[PDB]
């Protein structure tokens, strides 16, 4: 069903159109992620978190990166913090567009999906321009981000904003 | 303006806090829109306005991109300007590959140089993470610019060394240009 | 001429209608016949105004009973009756044969169509339905219409009281 | 002479039939281009030359694709419902006014009311015949639509009828010679479009299809042949109902060229709205028809009963 | 009429030919036990569609039958306005529409127009 | 008050009833005006109406200009 | 209001309506640009900053390919 | 509304100048037909036991009417001696076949 | 770039206008008269019978030339 996002299986108990009981059968996308991680080095496990919450890409890395840092008991440089925080917000702006964009389609409105996914396309150029991938950047890492921003990116980040 | 039902502290913004006025000046204003489709009117002006904009579509394949030099795509084994393959079968790429998509078997070459007799990438298992090109100490393996290599058979997506080497020659000019413009960051 | 063929079809559809069991089979039979009767009535009248009204009225009743059929008699069965198909098809062609070899000046109904009226009839040159529907809204017969109004409104009070909406939906428990 | 007359009537219907059937093909393209431009997209542009032959390029596919024989469906009903859906869509065009006579149709306004109501059974039977949960919900979602718009539709037609004096559509031309009834009937024009959407089951009243609530509504179990006719029958309804708006509120100069410039524009409006509004909630429509529209429409019968009475005294 | 019936049949024949072309022009492949299974989002169905489907607008459903039969009595109005007595026509018509409104507002206020809850 | 509540809750029934009330008013003007002109006797008659000069109706022929 | 003057120009470099139509039929668009260069295989590369960023640089495939 | 009424009255006034003309024509042909039917009835039923022209076996179909009181017969009876084609040519002009 | 819509609207506008502009053409070519008689009112139908009887073609007009010019008196 299109609104189910291809994963959910609501076994509804319909008394006409009104729902009396809803059973969200989950697990159609269980890929034993947490068991594979037990077999992979910490660095090899970083990409797994891009996949979890796949619309908030760089936000999941940050959670993983912060966790490892607390155990490693290290601190990140001042510049890397701002790059992280900047890209946490860009990810947040991306994600809410998907939520607003997707939610509108479920209701039925179409144009907000396209008017916003045009901006979403511009935003994922910044992911592509720093990490090399439009999605699943694998950019945030426990020691801080993996590369400096390209020269002249920040001008284009301003231009979008 | 109407008042707020709940007083707001500092550093917080409310979305539905303002109450509804009950003055005839305002009720009629709400009534007029509710009665002549006033709210929907401006909604129709906006959508019509978008008719008069250049659409943002790109005429692919004649026009395409844009990308950046850091783009991760199809793989390729480079070689030195002499022609000798760069890869020395160090196997760092195999050990770091999150997907275990790389298989390497190495043997003492006839001339006695450490080299691979086997180098296979299972493109249906790779995730294009790019850890292989970061770990290679001699830049032997790179993710080339190509992203247009869809096939019609599963078997054709399993690259062996000869296929990888061919890409490293077809794409040599562009890879050498990306590395030069990007190595300092890396 | 088609009047006789309309006679045959209305007869044919009525024979099968006696033999329907499935409620929707009844409904389809009834819907088809409501078309013919509506068509036939306008042949013997100065206008088809009433066929339009009758057709519109019954279609309202057609939908509603499907809604209840689909809630009460949803799970039922059809059975093609080779006896029925042959019998109707047998008589149908038989009846159609007669209508070709019938003295169909004799079979035509004596009721005066609009054209059947004389040329001198001055009252036949007005709007198609002016006079006929006229005294529905003139003294004294207008009060009958008024009487319906209460009757219809009073009916509208009867259904809600019989129905007792608040005590739940309807299911075929 | 008379023998010849009815020959011409056949030609007109066939000519009107093929022309309407062709237009609904090109309307579907227009829907995709316009809806592709309200959205900042480009729309179909590659196939053939500049996308114009796109709808024909789709009519090939929907007919070279196999019929579906559902396991649990009453096949004969499932197989016939597309026919009557398309037939009723084309048949209602014979009442469209022509000054070059096609059909007299005194009481033409009623003939509209009868035909449009019939369009619900085809959806209704198709959904129930398919014998799928979604299809049945689509069918019963369509029937509930009729319970809402049907009554208010007649009353609003009656208001327009009071202005002209008869149910013959031709008289709309004479009374709209100096001006357009849009001015006198602005809220009804706005209301009438709203009900017109329900007739054709379009966003914001798209419940029979019910896309993204039901997977595809009552069409969920149709395929190559049946689904195509269901589709064409859908867009024939839009085209006619758009025309019926042009004869009522926009002059009704059927022999003038501009009337057809107007006709396409109202067709654009129907696409325009689909790209603006979200779908209503299944109950909010039925409440809307009975709580607001029905009360609204009755209020102006008094306004037009008084106005006609007042005008009758002067004239 | 008789003209319309003929074209009504002629159209029905034409539309009928369309699928009769589609049924032959359609690609033909062996039907599978799963190809003809119903569509219910890819998981087998628990419940036949022919179970009793509960109803909540039943009350409105009945009121719909009524309100139409008063549409049979308003429609003739126009046709007989030039020909009728104006007092009788005026009075009766008004007390026709007031009766309808009063009936509607009465039920609306009683909450019958709301669905079963 | 009452006026405010409805005007805030169901403004259409107020505006609609406002024009409905207009109908009754200007229906009461037109109907009274109709018998203020003796409009039962209409100068143009449907059909071919011919009276004898001595018939009572022949006196009541409405005499107009055009 | 004055795009026709551009439109006529596109025809002239195209080589008349006959070659203009084949261009439209092939590339699905008519655009003005300066020939940046020609590759070994005949593809001609154009550029015009007038258009927006994505459509700024485009390529004409070799004639012999044709679809 | 004035202009529509203006035009309508003009159309109706044209009828009242043509309507008397047709009535004159119809009467002079309606009567002529009646003689033929009264003559066709005589020839058709020479040998019937007790048939009298214009009555059901001698029973007048109107007892109260004054003498020589002409009564327009039924449409069907007017066409009692005619093919179906002529009948349908007038009764179905509205429907057009 | 809003031009690309117009090719869609031109076709629909033309196709829908073919019928009325075709019958106006066919009737002239095949009746001799642009419009066909309107059987909307009894009087129209009545006279239509009259024309169909006299000329044996309702759309062929009988001008004054049908009148017997002279009477010998
Ligand atoms: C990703 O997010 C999104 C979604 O979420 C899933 C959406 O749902 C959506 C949903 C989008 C929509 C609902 C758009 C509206 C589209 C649809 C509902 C259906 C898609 C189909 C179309 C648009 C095509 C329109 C046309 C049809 C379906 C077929 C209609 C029938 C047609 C055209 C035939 C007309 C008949 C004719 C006689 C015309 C003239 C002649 C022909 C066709 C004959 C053809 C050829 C021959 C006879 C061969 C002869 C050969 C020889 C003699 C040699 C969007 C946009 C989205 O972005
Ligand atoms: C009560 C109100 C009902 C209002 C709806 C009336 C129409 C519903 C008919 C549903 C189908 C009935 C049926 O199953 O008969 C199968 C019949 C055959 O009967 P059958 O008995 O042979 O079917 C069973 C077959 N076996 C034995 C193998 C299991 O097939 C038909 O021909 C039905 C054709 C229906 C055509 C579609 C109707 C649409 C009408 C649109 C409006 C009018 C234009
Ligand atoms: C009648 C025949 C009309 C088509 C003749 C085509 C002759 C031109 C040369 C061959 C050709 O190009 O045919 C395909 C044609 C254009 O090529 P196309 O596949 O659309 O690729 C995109 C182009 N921008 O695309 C077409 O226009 C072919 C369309 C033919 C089918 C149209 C559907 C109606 C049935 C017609 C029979
Ligand atoms: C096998 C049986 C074959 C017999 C034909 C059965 C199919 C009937 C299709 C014709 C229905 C239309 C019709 O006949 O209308 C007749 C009548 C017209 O009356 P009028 O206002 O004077 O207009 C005349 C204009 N020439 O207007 C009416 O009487 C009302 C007609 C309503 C039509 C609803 C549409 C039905 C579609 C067919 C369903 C099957
Ligand atoms: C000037 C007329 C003043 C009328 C005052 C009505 C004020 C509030 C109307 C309203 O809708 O409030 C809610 C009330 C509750 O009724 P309920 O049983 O919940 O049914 C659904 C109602 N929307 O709804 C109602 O009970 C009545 C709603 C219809 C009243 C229309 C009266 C119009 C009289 C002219
Ligand atoms: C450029 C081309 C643009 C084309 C635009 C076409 C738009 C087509 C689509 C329109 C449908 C939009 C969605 C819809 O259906 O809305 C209906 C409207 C919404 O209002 P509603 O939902 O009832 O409000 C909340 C109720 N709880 O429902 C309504 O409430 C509308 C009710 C209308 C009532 C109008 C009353 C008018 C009264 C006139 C007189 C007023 C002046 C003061 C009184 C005078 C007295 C003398
Ligand atoms: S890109 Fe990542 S997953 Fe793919 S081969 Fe290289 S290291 Fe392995
Ligand atoms: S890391 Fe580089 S040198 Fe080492 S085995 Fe891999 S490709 Fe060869």
């Amino acid at each position: 069903h299109p609104a189910a996002h291809g994963v959910l299986r609501l076994v509804l108990e319909l008394d006409g159109e009104t729902v009396m009981r809803a059973d969200p059968h989950i697990g159609l996308l269980h890929r034993g992620t947490e068991k594979l991680i037990e077999y992979k080095t910490y660095t090899q496990a970083l990409p797994y978190f891009d996949r979890l919450d796949y619309v908030s890409m760089m936000c999941n890395e940050q959670c993983y990166s912060l966790a490892v840092e607390k155990l490693l008991n290290i601190d990140v440089p001042l510049r890397a913090k701002y790059i992280r925080t900047l890209f946490a917000e860009i990810t947040r702006i991306l994600n809410h567009i998907m939520a607003v964009g997707t939610h509108a389609l479920d209701v039925g409105a179409l144009t907000p999906f396209f008017w916003l996914f045009e901006e979403r396309e511009k935003m994922m150029e910044f992911y592509e321009r720093v990490s090399g991938a439009r999605m699943h950047a694998a950019y945030i890492r426990p020691g801080g981000v993996s590369l400096d921003m390209p020269l002249g990116l920040m001008d284009d980040i301003y231009e979008f904003a | 303006e109407p008042k707020d039902i709940v007083e707001v502290p500092k550093g917080y913004v409310y979305v539905n806090n303002k109450e509804l006025s009950m003055e005839f000046a305002d009720i009629t204003d709400r009534a007029a829109s509710t009665m002549f489709f006033g709210e929907l009117l401006r909604g129709f002006a906006v959508t019509l306005a978008h008719i008069f904009k250049e659409p943002a579509t790109i005429n692919y394949p004649f026009e395409k991109g844009p990308l950046s030099p850091r783009f991760r795509g199809e793989h390729a084994l480079r070689r030195y300007p002499s022609g000798e393959e760069r890869c020395i079968a160090c196997k760092l790429c195999e050990a770091i590959c999150p997907a275990q998509a790389i298989t390497i078997e190495a043997e003492e070459r006839a001339d006695g140089s450490r080299r691979t007799t086997r180098y296979d990438i299972d493109m249906t298992k790779c995730i294009y993470c790019g850890f292989c090109q970061e770990a290679c100490p001699v830049d032997a393996i790179v993710e080339g610019p190509n992203f247009e290599f869809s096939t019609e058979t599963h078997e054709e997506l399993l690259y062996n060394k000869e296929k990888l080497l061919c890409n490293g020659d077809k794409w040599e000019s562009e890879i050498a240009s990306n590395l030069q413009a990007d190595h300092l960051y890396r | 001429m088609i009047q006789l063929m309309l006679y045959s079809l209305i007869i044919t559809t009525s024979i099968i209608f006696l033999n329907m069991i499935h409620p929707l089979a009844l409904g389809l039979t009834l819907l088809i016949q409501t078309i013919f009767v509506c068509l036939l009535t306008g042949l013997m009248t100065k206008s088809f105004w009433y066929s339009y009204i009758l057709f519109l009225i019954f279609l309202g009743g057609m939908l509603v009973l499907f809604i209840y059929v689909t809630s009460l008699a949803s799970n039922e069965m059809f059975n093609l009756s080779m006896k029925l198909t042959l019998f109707s098809s047998l008589i149908l062609i038989f009846m159609l044969i007669l209508s070709f070899i019938m003295d169909k000046t004799s079979s035509s109904l004596f009721l005066m169509n609009n054209d059947m009226q004389s040329i001198i009839n001055m009252n036949s040159y007005f709007m198609e339905n002016s006079l006929s529907l006229n005294k529905l809204y003139n003294f004294p017969t207008n009060f009958i219409t008024i009487l319906l109004m209460n009757y219809l409104l009073i009916t509208l009070i009867v259904i809600v009281k019989i129905t007792k909406l608040f005590k739940g939906p309807i299911r075929m428990m | 002479m008379f023998y010849m007359e009815f020959i011409l009537s056949l030609i007109g219907s066939l000519l009107l039939i093929i022309c309407v059937l062709v237009s609904v093909a090109f309307l579907t393209l227009l829907e995709r281009k316009v809806l592709g431009y309200i959205q900042i997209r480009k729309g179909p542009n590659k196939v053939g030359l500049m996308g114009i032959p796109q709808p024909f390029c789709d009519a090939i596919k929907l007919f070279t694709k196999e019929q579906t024989y559902p396991l649990l469906s009453n096949y004969l009903s499932y197989y016939i419902s597309p026919i009557f859906s398309l037939f009723l869509s084309l048949f209602v065009w014979m009442c469209m006014p022509f000054f070059v006579k096609l059909y007299s149709f005194n009481l033409g306004g009623l003939f509209f009311l009868c035909c449009t109501s019939l369009g619900v059974y085809t959806v209704m039977v198709a959904g129930w015949s398919s014998n799928s949960n979604y299809a049945l919900l689509g069918g019963l979602r369509a029937v509930a639509q009729t319970i809402s718009y049907e009554v208010s539709l007649a009353l609003i037609l009656l208001s327009f009828i009071f202005l002209i004096g008869s149910y013959n559509m031709i008289y709309f031309f004479f009374y709209q010679v100096y001006m357009w009834f849009l001015i006198i009937l602005f809220p009804m024009a706005l209301v009438w479009v709203s009900i017109s959407l329900a007739e054709t089951n379009r966003t914001p009243f798209d419940f029979a299809e019910g896309e993204s609530e039901l997977v595809s509504g009552f069409n969920v179990e149709y395929s190559s042949g049946g689904f195509a006719l269901i589709f064409m029958a859908e867009y024939a309804s839009i085209l006619f109902m758009s025309m019926l708006f042009c004869v009522i509120f926009l002059g009704c100069d059927v022999f003038n060229l501009l009337f057809y410039m107007k006709l396409t524009f109202i067709s654009f409006v129907f696409i325009w709205v689909r790209g603006t509004l979200p779908r209503f909630r299944y109950d909010k429509l039925m409440y809307l028809a009975w709580k607001c529209f029905l009360s609204f429409s009755l209020n102006y019968l008094l306004f037009f009963i008084g106005f006609k009475i007042l005008l009758f005294s002067l004239l | 009429m008789f003209s319309i019936i003929f074209i009504a049949l002629l159209i029905l024949l034409i539309t009928t030919i369309v699928m009769f072309l589609a049924s032959i022009l359609s690609k033909k492949a062996l039907i599978d036990r799963e190809k003809s299974s119903p569509f219910e989002c890819g998981f087998d169905p628990k419940s036949s569609s022919r179970l009793p489907f509960s109803l909540r607008f039943f009350l409105i459903t009945i009121i719909f039958l009524i309100f139409d039969v008063e549409i049979a009595l308003i429609l003739p109005m126009i046709i007989i306005m030039k020909y009728s007595n104006i007092m009788i026509w005026t009075i009766t018509s008004i007390i026709f529409i007031l009766i309808l409104l009063i009936g509607l507002y009465h039920e609306w206020n009683q909450g019958m127009l709301n669905w079963s809850n | 008050s009452l006026l405010k509540r409805a005007w805030n809750e169901i403004p259409d029934i107020v505006g609609g009833s406002a024009l409905a009330l207009a109908g009754i008013v200007m229906a009461t003007i037109g109907v009274a005006n109709y018998y203020a002109k003796d409009g039962d006797n209409r100068r143009y008659k449907l059909g071919y109406v011919v009276y004898r000069h001595d018939d009572p109706r022949a006196l009541k022929v409405r005499n107009d200009e055009d | 209001i004055n795009r026709l003057t551009k439109l006529f120009q596109m025809v002239r470099e195209a080589g008349g309506l006959k070659q203009a139509y084949l261009k439209l039929y092939r590339n699905d668009d008519l655009k003005i640009g300066t020939l940046v260069g020609i590759d070994k295989y005949g593809n001609k590369y154009f550029e015009n900053p007038y258009y927006f960023y994505g459509r700024n640089r485009w390529i004409e495939f070799a004639p012999h390919v044709n679809m | 509304a004035k202009k529509v009424k203006r035009d309508e009255i003009e159309m109706r006034s044209a009828q009242n100048v043509i309507f008397p003309i047709l009535v004159a024509e119809r009467d002079r042909e309606f009567l002529r037909q009646l003689r033929r039917n009264r003559d066709e009835e005589a020839e058709l039923m020479k040998n019937v036991p007790g048939w009298e022209v214009g009555t059901w076996y001698g029973e007048p179909v109107f007892k109260t009417l004054p003498e020589d009181t002409l009564v327009t017969p039924i449409f069907k009876e007017f066409y009692a001696h005619s093919d179906w084609k002529s009948y349908a040519k007038r009764a179905h002009l509205k429907l057009w076949s | 770039m809003w031009f690309e819509i117009l090719p869609g609207a031109v076709i629909i506008t033309t196709l829908l206008s073919v019928p009325i502009y075709a019958m106006y053409g066919l009737d002239k070519l095949m009746i001799g008269n642009a419009f066909r008689r309107n059987m909307d009112e009894r009087f129209s139908r009545v006279m239509y019978q009259r024309d169909f009887r006299l000329t044996d073609n309702p759309y062929k007009m009988n001008g004054l030339d049908a009148i017997p010019d002279e009477k010998t008196n």
